[PDB]
Order: structure tokens, then C-alpha cells, then sequence
């Protein structure tokens, strides 16, 4: 909850609520209670919208990939590596925030589109995938059927279309106290080779495909992720991304005005 | 008999003084101190340098000019080579600290300009280049100060030092979320801040990763009437603070 | 009916999921339980147990049981370099498969302190004094005795205990380290050096062996589960 | 063994955790901290309003 | 954390602040105050506006010169024309009311000059020519300020301006019996006066009767050396205290 | 957003007494303007920010 | 001057004239070019109501 | 800790919130209140039936 | 300081205990027993050298 405001009559002092020295950095605790006069007002406006676990706690997109169902040499499956930068959305509120602690909850919305042919007496069945998780380490999938499906300790999700999104939870599986949203410094000890965030990152990689054909008519699904941090931490505010973003793994940009301008310093017709 | 700009600091062999000043921003309201045993991980016992290295290092002087775009020093690394501080941290893998900057200019009653000075943490950069990184000595020169521009910077492997963006990609005027304070000619002397170790980790290696970087911005821009003594220096000089070491071995950096 | 709302997340099938299940076979007796001697209870306890380091994974010596062989002899200097691997008990050629090395392939994450036992396998007869050493990441690798000796050490004189223990303290700015080979978690190196070459008397061998255990410390951990990258397949079995 | 939490108004909600990881329960937004004296006055010197900046 | 200097003077949306002043001098050690039953003659329930007219309005601004002789300003009138204050005085018959006069004007320690700023109740003035009476608008100009001269006035109907008098045949330096505060550039900035009702009348019409007048003039001539600012604008915002009106009816006056 | 119907009014500066200077001293200075929110302010509605777009996943 | 770091320098001197004005904006701190991208500014712009009272600090 | 209340007849009905956000929560209809005085008899001097309105 | 009340400066103020050279740059010099002296209104400054030596006295 705000603060209310408090009742103000007229005042004659050598007391300078007006007056300050910015150069001190400390932001002025003034009210308009000072510098005129003001009635009482009991407030009662909450602030419970703005506090930093409703500003993330909502389902986002970061990504999403293609599979066929059909294609000799394997070859018909996805990948992807973990990773909240591909995304403009997301990436910028979580960049509000040096560095930062949650849980994740993943959501995926799994869709089926069907391409044209000459095929014909195709009456197909439910289309059933399969999404795993490989920590990084872990022996990587080859072909849409290498042995490494198994999945006997890598967690993954199997689900039939038609059925209500998947869905699970992931703990704050940080190395260090906390997840690092930016980092001034290198990989190796003689700063050589990569600079940036890219080094902290290692999650490992998202593996889809089609468990089953379906038919032998063309078809390309579509794997949607949703990250939705929970139980959120936030240390160190940062300026919101000003310059549009260009590169997923880096703060790389090209220059970009501090705003819009308008005819005159005096224009009220703002823009 | 004071006033609220006097101010005396003492740091092993070093004092500093100020006959004007705001008062003294603290990093985050945090002061500065050494690591709990339950914050730790490295079980090896630390080295407390104390007196030997938690002094006062000043740095190499620039001249600010009506054109200056600004300046900037990262952190970690700038002290690589300051006494026993930048041995202590040639000779071990981990270390943590925390430090009482304190940036200087002075001019007349008759001058007139205002900088921003300032603590950002994590300031990693972009590269001049979409496609590439920008090279080491593009992001740091030690003790020399790298230097910001009043335009787009240039290809290779440069910094996009254009200072309406502080290098960061954000609005340069924002910059204010993070400790600082402001040396305004007008009615000031000096700026004090006291940043106190931050990052994601208990302790962290100092060649290879700059937990912050001081920022001196001019946002009014210096100016004098003719006759008026024409260079007008800033110098900055910063102080470890409870600095720690772990991981003791040959010294170097891979 | 007692108004019901699904959420996201339902008919799914989560490998590591944990819900009740009907039992396909009602009021079985299952047969009384035994008391089978050295139960398990947690992987760690084997990661604590000490098995043999094929440090000497040289020239064709994988295929042999040299691998496990550290050769020492007597020599005309001093401080020649005896052996070195990296910290990096997870992906590291040498250690990677051991008892400790296997066990951390299953995961991803580990945290803790290491245990290198030495065992000199020399005549009775033979006498010297070597220098093991740890030096953590940061400057290069140590490539003389001095610079090793910088680091962390023991020195370890042969007298009637054969067997001598260097301990690898935990030091790293993170937590827990990858189990992989990444430059952000670098382990930093482990070598030997001679500190006073091999002295033997007339008619006994000059040349001896070494031979070397990894074991984990009471403080060690692993987090997130994994399948092993060494064991594949191409068809079910038969 | 359940617990009941006000809800957000202008009454109660009851609820139990299902699992036995942490992680698994829903985002706490009962929650309320605030302290903006680390953004604003993080001076080692109280200001007092009513004096100057300088004297 | 103080200056007898200092200053922050607050009424409805306006708020003064005094960086350089004296004290305040207070009318005749009398603060104004409403009007009590037992001094009271008009039956009729009076309006006291309160926040919507007791507040500081701004007069125009006047320039100093070298030869500036001074500047008056009558005053029940002058604030005819500011918002509510000027609306209630025209829709009542009948009015009262005391004020805050704040007078700033400002320099650099490189000029020199002194002002002296008083409030005269009951004004009168006499006329340039002997025979005559001087016409309004000789008398007033609302907010437009009102000039003396360093020479005797010319026939008709203006007003006897030449300053040694204070156009009321009096001895201009004697003026300091009012109430009053001097604006010496040297040490000063502003002065501020509070006066507060005063007639031999609980209340009286405000278009009919000028109450007080209040008059700046220059003893000591402003000057400055080539070079320096040329230009020192004076300007005075008043704010009425504690107004009460009665009988009221349709707008004007007469 | 601006809607004409929740219109919130006009920010102005005014010089009350010019800027006076001695002689080799600058005439013309500059004056910055920070802004900031009161102990009683509150927002809600949460919502995509406008200015962050995007044409294709990054790399 | 957007483009510049001179977007932020008010500019005031000595002026042959009273009254003259230095600057105007409307109050509509979430979609004005002048305030909108503020720290107070960005943060508006996440959502879609608000209420309090402002600082303006100058120097 | 749940709730119960006397369902509409000519026996009650338990129920629970399971939502933090009270508009989450269902229609109260179990709601009877009425001032029809507002509507009718809003003049300031109360009236006698068996009198009349004008005396 | 003996200069006009217009007049500002900064200076460093050391003293190096003997065993290396003389400092012959700031730097060197500010890495031994210092104070930086600003000139305000206090226009004395006092730099005080400590007694620093192997033996409890030294020679006249
Ligand atoms: C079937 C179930 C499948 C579950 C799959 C779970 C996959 C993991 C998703 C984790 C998402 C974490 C998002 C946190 C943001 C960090 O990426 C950032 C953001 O800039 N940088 C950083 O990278 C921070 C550096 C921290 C390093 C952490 C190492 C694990």
C-alpha cells in the first residue's frame, strides 16, 4: 500500500524543503505537503501490481522450432539450446535487473499443419511427441531414432495433441547464488577468445520429435516454449534497453537517439 | 566548526581531504566487509593484506576539455598494477573487495560545468561492429582511461563508444540507478563513493572479470571566459576495501 | 459432481514425474526382506571409495594394465616433472572413468574435495622424496618444481608409509562446477615433481612404479541427473 | 494440513502444496517488502529536509 | 543546516524561498489576522476565499537602471487584476485583508547598488500642478508600476513625482518610519515585509480606497564596470493574507 | 496514453529575475531536470512495453 | 539534439527581457517524448494506469 | 478451512475459495438487501397515510 | 597556500621511507605514506612523517 497525504496550511520558515544539493545523489524524500498547501487525504492504492514477482510471473514465449514427420536419414527433429535472449519481450524485463533468482515454469504448445501433395486415403491418427531435456554433457540425439531416446535419467515429456498444453517445473539450478544477466568479462584467464553473457551460458539443449509418423502425408509441427519465472529475487536495477537488440548472444548495437523530438524546448504538442 | 563539505579519510598511509563536498554515496546502503564463513565455498584460509593493500591508488590524471565526451576506467583490473594490490591479485585465482572512490577536479568561481560519476556494475559492452567482440585493450587500459565519443565509434573490433548510450545500448541519462553523485564546478570539488563487493558469487578471479566500471560523464559541458586558466585536470583515486584472497599459486594470467 | 478445473499440464507424461498408480496385482504378498550385507544408500558412498587412476594413458598403454603404471627411476637431475592432468574429474581422459569419474557422468553439476592417494611400488631397498602439488586456475601450468611448489603441496618422503594422501581442497568462485569441460569452471592443475631423485643400492632396480587412487572428500556433492555419454547402442539386444 | 491466506480486495482462499518439491507451488504474490533507501539517500549522512545540502 | 538568510514561505500553490535575506520585518509587529465580532459593524456573514485568493500573485517586472529615480505601486489596487483575489474585490462592496510582500531583484558580487523597499499606508499624493487634482491614472497603474523622476513632474494632473519627496512633500530619507527592509546588492536578494490591515475602518471598499503603497526606490545608484550583466530586472510578488469580504451583488465599480 | 479525457496539464519555466553576470563570467549556462516519483505513487494494468520490437529470433 | 547528449542541457542566459520562457511539457509522463523514456517513463510504459505525484528536481 | 451456508429453498452447501484474487470468486447471490425509501418518500418531511398532503 | 582566494589546486603530499630510489613520478611517490591537500578555506595543511626506522634513533 501508498502513503496518504497529510494536511498542509501556510508556513514561514528558514527551513528549504525546496532547496537541495542533487550532487549528492541522494534522491529528495519531499511530498507535496512542502513547498504548498494540501488537504488530507486518506490513500488507500496498493502497489501489490508492480512489485517485481507480478512484473515477471506471467508465461512468455522465448523460442520455438520445426519438425517433419516424415524424411529419410533421420534427420526429422528438432533442437534447441535454452537460452532467454532470442526473444525481445522477455530478454528486456529480465534485463531490468543485474542479476537475478527463480524457478521456471515451462509450458509448451505443441501444434500440427498439414502440406500439400497428390497423397491419398489418408485417414491419420492422434499425433503423439516428445520433448527431452539433455543436460549439458549428455549424449546427443543423431537420427529421429538413435538409441539416446531412451531418456533413462534425462527427464523429457511425452504428450498427444488434442490435450491440454505440457507442463513442469524447474528449480533454481544456478551455479553461482544467483543468475548472472550480464557479464563484463571473459571465458579464459588471458581475455582471449569469447566476451559477454554467451560464457555463463550453458543449459543445455531441448530435444522434439514425432513419436510417431501419423500417416504418410506431410506434416510439420511446431514446438512453442514458455518460460514463467516464480518465486522471483531481483538485485542491482539497470536503464531499460534503449537500442533495439541485434545479436542473441551479446549486448552488440547501433546507436540510437534518447527519444523523439519535437519542434521547440517549449512545444506542448509532444511529437 | 564544520561543514557539511569538509571531510577526512584515512586509509593505511594514505588521507584523503575535502573543503567541498556533497556528503558520501554507499554503494547500495551497504558498507563494505569481509566474507562469513557462511557465504564461503573456498575452504582454503584467505590472505588479509589489510594496511598493505586497502589504501590509496591515484590513478593517472586526464585533462577535461569544452569537447570531452567522457571517461572510464573498469574496475577489477585498473589497480592490476598498483603495489601490492595488483600482486596479491596476480598471485591468486579468487578475490573479493570493496572500494572508497574518490573522483577530483577543481576550477575557479568562474568556471562552469557538471560531471556525472558513477558505479556500474556488470557494464558489459558492445562491440563498434555488429558481427564481433570488441578486443581487450578496447575495453580496458589499466590505469589509462578509455574514452567515450560524441558520435558513432568505428569498425574492427572497437567499442561503440558513442556516449548517448554509455557503450551499454541504454539512455545515458539513466545512468542514475547506479551509486554516484555529481561534481557540478558550481558548487562542488569532489565525488565519494564507497562501492562494496557485488556480484553473483562469493569471490571471483580479477583478470578475468570486471565486477564494475567507474563512468565520468560531463552533461554540462566545461566553459570559461577568456583569460580564465584553460586545463582543467580530474583525477581519480581509489581505495581497496577488506580485500581477500584465495588460491595461491604462481602468478600470472593463463 | 464436485466442479473441476484442469490445469496445463494434464494426460502428460513427465519421465520424472511422481503420482500414485493402481496396482495391477492386489494384495500380492511380496516375499519377506532379507539382510543382504554392504547396502547402498546413496551414490556418494561410492564416490568415497578409492580406485586406481590410469595416469600413465600413454602410447597404447589404455589397452594394457601399464595405464595405471606412473613410471619412476633414478635420474641425473633435479625437479624433472613426474606426471600432470587437469581438475577436471569429470571430462578428463584420466580420471573421467574411475569410480568417481563414472558416477559424476551421470550428472552435471558437482561440488567438494578430492582425495590422491600414492603408492609406491618400489623394493624396500629405494628411497626418495617427491612433491605433489595443486595449483589452481588463474596463471598457466606449473613447469618447473618451483611455480608447482607455489601451489598448494605436500611433500612426500617414501619411508615405510608407502602410501601418501594429497588432498585437492575445494576452491572455486562458484558453487559447483560443470561436469564438463568449461573454461568458466576451470579445476586448474595437478602435477609431480622429484624433489630428490630415486637412491638405490647395488643390485636393486632403479626403476619403480607409482600407482595412483581418486576418491571424493566428506564435503562432496553432485546435482542434476543425466545419462551417461558412455554407454550407446544401435539395437535392441539379443 | 492445509493453510488459509487472505485474498486481494477492496474473505480467504484456502490451499495445500500437492508436491514435495518447493519449486513445484505457485508464485507468492501475497508478499509486500519495500525499501527504497538503498535506491534514494544510500548517503552515509541523514539529510534533514527542512536544512540545506551545504553549511 | 542553516542561514538567517535562508527562507521558505509557502501559501496555497505558491512557495517563496530566500537564498540571501535579513529577516522579516513584520508590520508594525502586528500579524494580520480576521476580523473579530466585537470590532465587526457589517452584519452579513462575510466569504473568506482563503486558498483561492490568499496566495502569491506576481506583478509585471521592472528594470534598474543607473538613473532609475524608484517605482511605486499603490495597493488595494494592483492585485484588481489577479484572478479570484481581483474577482471578489469586484463582485463585494466591502473587504479587508493584510499581505506578504516579497521584493527580489539580484546582482553579482561585481555590482554595487542599494534599494530601500517600504510600505506607505495611506499614501496621499500630491498633485504637479497646485490647482488641480491628480488623475487616476496618474495615481495607479495596476500592476504596472508607477514611476518617480529625478526632477520636478510637468502640469496638468500627474502626480509630483520628483523623488526627494516621495510626491507627499515629506523628506524622502524619512520614508524608514514604515515599515520596511533594504536591498543593499552587496549582502542582499530579497526583502520581505508582512503587512498587515490597516485603516481606521474595520473594512472598506477596495477600488475607492488604496490602503497603502508600496515604494522602491534607490538611494544607493546601481553600477558595474564593462562587461558585467547590463541588464537587472526587480520584481514584486505580493500575497494577500486573511481576506474577508461583504455585501455582495453585481460586478464593477460604479 | 494520452486520452484528452484523463488530460493531466502544463509544465512551465520562467525566467522571474534574468540571469545577471560580472564581467568574464558566462552568460549563458545550462540547468538540468531530473523527475522521479512521490511516496504515493502507484501503477496498474500490466502490459508489453511499445518500444522494444523484433522482426526474427536472434543470433 | 536527441541524438546528442545535449538533449538534456536546458539552456538559460542573459536575456533583454522579463518574463521570457525557458521550457514547457505536458504532464503526460508515459507517452511524451520528453519524459516517457525516464526511468519513471520506461517503467509507465509496462503498464496502463496511474496515479501519484511527481518530482521535478533542477539544477 | 472452508465455508458453509443455507442453499435456496421453499440443508446447506460447504464451499471453498481456491483463487487469491477475490474476483475470482462466484456470484453472491445468497445477497437480500433493500432500501425502496430512496425511490419512493424522498421528500424531507415524512407523510401520514391517514392524513392528507396538504393541511 | 600564499595565492589569491580565487585561486584552487589539489596537491600530493609524500613521503617515501628509504630502500627503493627517490619516486620520481606521482605514481611511486602515492604509493608511500600520503595525504592529498585541497585548498579551501583551510589554507594549512599538515602532512605528518611518522617515524619509520630499524634502529631507535638515527644519526644527527
Ligand atoms: C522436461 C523438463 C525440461 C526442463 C528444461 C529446463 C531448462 C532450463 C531453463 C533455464 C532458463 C534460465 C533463464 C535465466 C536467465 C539466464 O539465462 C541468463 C539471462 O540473461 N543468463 C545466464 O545464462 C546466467 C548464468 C547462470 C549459469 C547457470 C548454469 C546452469
Amino acid at each position: 500500500r501508498v502513503a496518504d497525504t497529510v494536511g498542509s496550511g501556510p508556513v514561514n520558515s528558514e527551513s528549504i524543503p525546496a532547496l537541495t544539493a542533487a550532487e549528492t545523489g541522494h534522491t529528495s524524500q519531499v511530498v507535496p505537503s512542502d513547498t504548498m498547501q494540501t488537504r488530507h487525504v486518506k490513500n488507500y492504492h496498493s502497489r501489490s501490481e508492480s512489485t517485481v514477482e507480478n512484473f515477471l510471473c506471467r508465461s512468455a514465449c522465448v523460442f520455438y522450432t520445426t519438425y517433419k514427420n516424415h524424411d529419410s536419414d533421420g534427420d526429422n527433429f528438432a533442437y534447441w539450446v535454452i537460452n532467454a535472449r532470442q526473444v525481445a519481450q522477455l530478454r528486456r524485463k529480465l534485463e531490468m535487473f543485474t542479476y537475478a533468482r527463480f524457478d521456471l515454469e515451462l509450458t509448451f504448445v505443441i501444434t500440427s499443419t498439414q502440406e500439400q501433395s497428390t497423397t491419398q486415403g489418408q485417414d491419420t491418427p492422434v499425433l503423439t511427441h516428445q520433448i527431452m531435456y539433455v543436460p549439458p554433457g549428455g549424449p546427443v540425439p543423431t537420427k529421429v531414432n538413435s538409441y539416446s531416446w531412451q531418456t533413462s535419467t534425462n527427464p523429457s515429456v511425452f504428450w498427444t495433441e488434442g490435450n491440454a498444453p505440457p507442463r513442469m517445473s524447474i528449480p533454481f539450478i544456478g551455479i553461482g547464488n544467483a543468475y548472472s544477466m550480464f557479464y563484463d568479462g571473459w571465458a579464459r584467464f588471458d581475455k582471449q577468445g569469447t566476451y559477454g553473457i554467451s560464457t555463463l551460458n550453458s543449459m543445455g539443449t531441448l530435444y522434439m520429435r514425432h513419436v510417431n509418423g501419423g500417416g504418410p502425408g506431410p506434416i510439420v509441427s511446431t514446438v512453442r516454449i514458455y518460460f514463467k519465472p516464480k518465486h522471483v529475487k531481483t538485485w542491482v536495477p539497470r536503464p531499460p534497453r534503449l537500442c533495439q537488440y541485434k545479436k542473441a548472444g551479446n549486448v552488440n548495437f547501433i546507436p540510437t537517439s534518447v527519444t523523439e523530438g519535437r519542434t521547440d524546448i517549449t512545444t506542448m504538442k509532444t511529437t | 566548526g564544520y561543514s557539511d563539505r569538509v571531510r577526512s579519510i584515512t586509509l593505511g598511509n594514505s588521507t584523503i581531504t575535502t573543503q567541498e563536498c556533497a556528503n558520501v554515496v554507499v554503494g547500495y546502503g551497504v558498507w563494505p566487509a569481509y566474507l562469513k564463513d557462511e557465504e564461503a565455498t573456498a575452504e582454503d584460509q584467505p590472505t588479509q593484506p589489510d594496511v598493505a593493500t586497502c589504501r590509496f591508488y591515484t590513478l593517472e590524471s586526464v585533462m577535461w576539455q569544452q569537447g570531452s565526451p567522457g571517461w572510464w576506467w573498469k574496475f577489477p583490473d585498473a589497480l592490476s598494477n598498483m603495489g601490492l594490490f595488483g600482486q596479491n591479485m596476480q598471485y591468486h585465482y579468487l578475490g573479493r573487495a570493496g572500494y572508497t572512490i574518490h573522483v577530483q577536479c577543481n576550477a575557479s568561481k568562474f568556471h562552469q560545468g557538471c560531471l556525472l560519476v558513477v558505479c556500474v556494475p556488470e557494464a558489459e559492452m558492445g562491440c563498434a561492429t555488429l558481427a564481433n567482440k570488441p578486443d581487450p585493450k578496447s575495453l580496458s587500459k589499466g590505469e589509462i582511461a578509455s574514452t567515450f565519443e560524441s558520435q558513432n565509434s568505428t569498425g574492427e573490433t572497437a567499442v561503440q563508444a558513442n556516449v548517448i548510450n554509455a557503450g551499454m545500448g541504454v539512455g545515458v541519462g539513466n545512468l542514475t540507478i547506479f551509486p554516484h553523485q555529481w561534481i557540478n564546478l558550481r558548487t562542488n570539488n569532489s565525488a565519494t563513493i564507497v562501492m562494496p563487493y557485488i556480484n553473483s558469487v562469493p569471490m571471483d578471479n580479477m583478470f578475468r572479470h570486471n565486477n564494475f566500471t567507474l563512468m565520468v560523464i560531463p552533461f554540462a559541458p566545461l566553459s570559461y571566459s577568456a583569460g580564465a586558466t584553460t586545463y582543467v585536470p580530474i583525477t581519480v583515486t581509489v581505495a581497496p576495501m577488506c580485500a581477500e584472497y584465495n588460491g595461491l599459486r604462481l602468478a600470472g594470467k593463463q | 459432481g464436485l466442479p473441476t478445473l484442469a490445469t496445463p499440464g494434464s494426460n502428460q507424461f513427465l519421465t520424472s514425474d511422481d503420482f500414485q498408480s493402481p496396482s495391477a496385482m492386489p494384495q500380492f504378498d511380496v516375499t519377506p526382506e532379507m539382510d543382504i550385507p554392504g547396502q547402498v544408500n546413496n551414490l556418494m558412498e561410492i564416490a568415497e571409495v578409492d580406485s586406481v587412476v590410469p595416469v600413465n594413458n600413454t602410447e597404447g598403454k589404455e589397452m594394457s594394465i601399464e595405464a595405471y603404471q606412473i613410471p619412476v627411476q633414478s635420474n641425473p637431475t633435479n625437479g624433472s616433472q613426474v606426471f600432470g592432468f587437469p581438475l577436471t574429474p569429470g571430462a578428463s581422459s584420466v580420471l573421467n572413468r574411475t569410480l568417481l569419474g563414472e558416477i559424476l557422468n551421470y550428472y552435471a553439476h558437482w561440488s567438494g574435495s578430492i582425495k590422491l592417494t600414492f603408492m609406491f611400488c618400489g623394493s624396500a631397498m629405494a628411497t626418495g622424496k617427491f612433491l605433489l602439488a595443486y595449483s589452481p586456475p588463474g596463471a598457466g601450468a606449473p613447469t618447473t618444481r618451483k611455480e608447482a611448489m607455489l601451489g598448494t603441496h605436500v611433500i612426500w618422503d617414501v619411508g615405510l608409509q608407502s602410501s601418501c594422501v594429497l588432498c585437492i581442497p575445494w576452491i572455486s568462485q562458484t558453487h559447483y562446477r560443470y561436469v564438463v569441460m568449461d573454461e568458466y569452471t576451470a579445476g586448474g592443475y595437478i602435477t609431480c615433481w622429484y624433489q630428490t631423485n630415486i637412491v638405490v643400492p647395488a643390485d636393486a632396480q632403479s626403476d619403480c612404479k607409482i600407482l595412483c587412487f581418486v576418491s571424493a572428500c566428506n564435503d562432496f556433492s553432485v546435482r542434476m541427473l543425466k545419462d551417461t555419454p558412455f554407454i550407446k547402442q544401435d539395437n535392441f539386444f539379443q | 494440513g492445509a493453510q488459509v491466506s487472505t485474498q486481494k480486495t477492496g474473505i480467504h482462499y484456502t490451499n495445500i502444496n500437492y508436491y514435495k518439491d518447493a519449486a513445484s507451488n505457485s508464485a507468492n504474490r501475497q508478499d509486500f517488502t519495500q525499501d527504497p533507501g538503498k535506491f534514494t539517500e544510500p548517503v552515509k549522512d541523514i539529510m534533514v529536509k527542512s536544512m540545506p545540502a551545504l553549511n
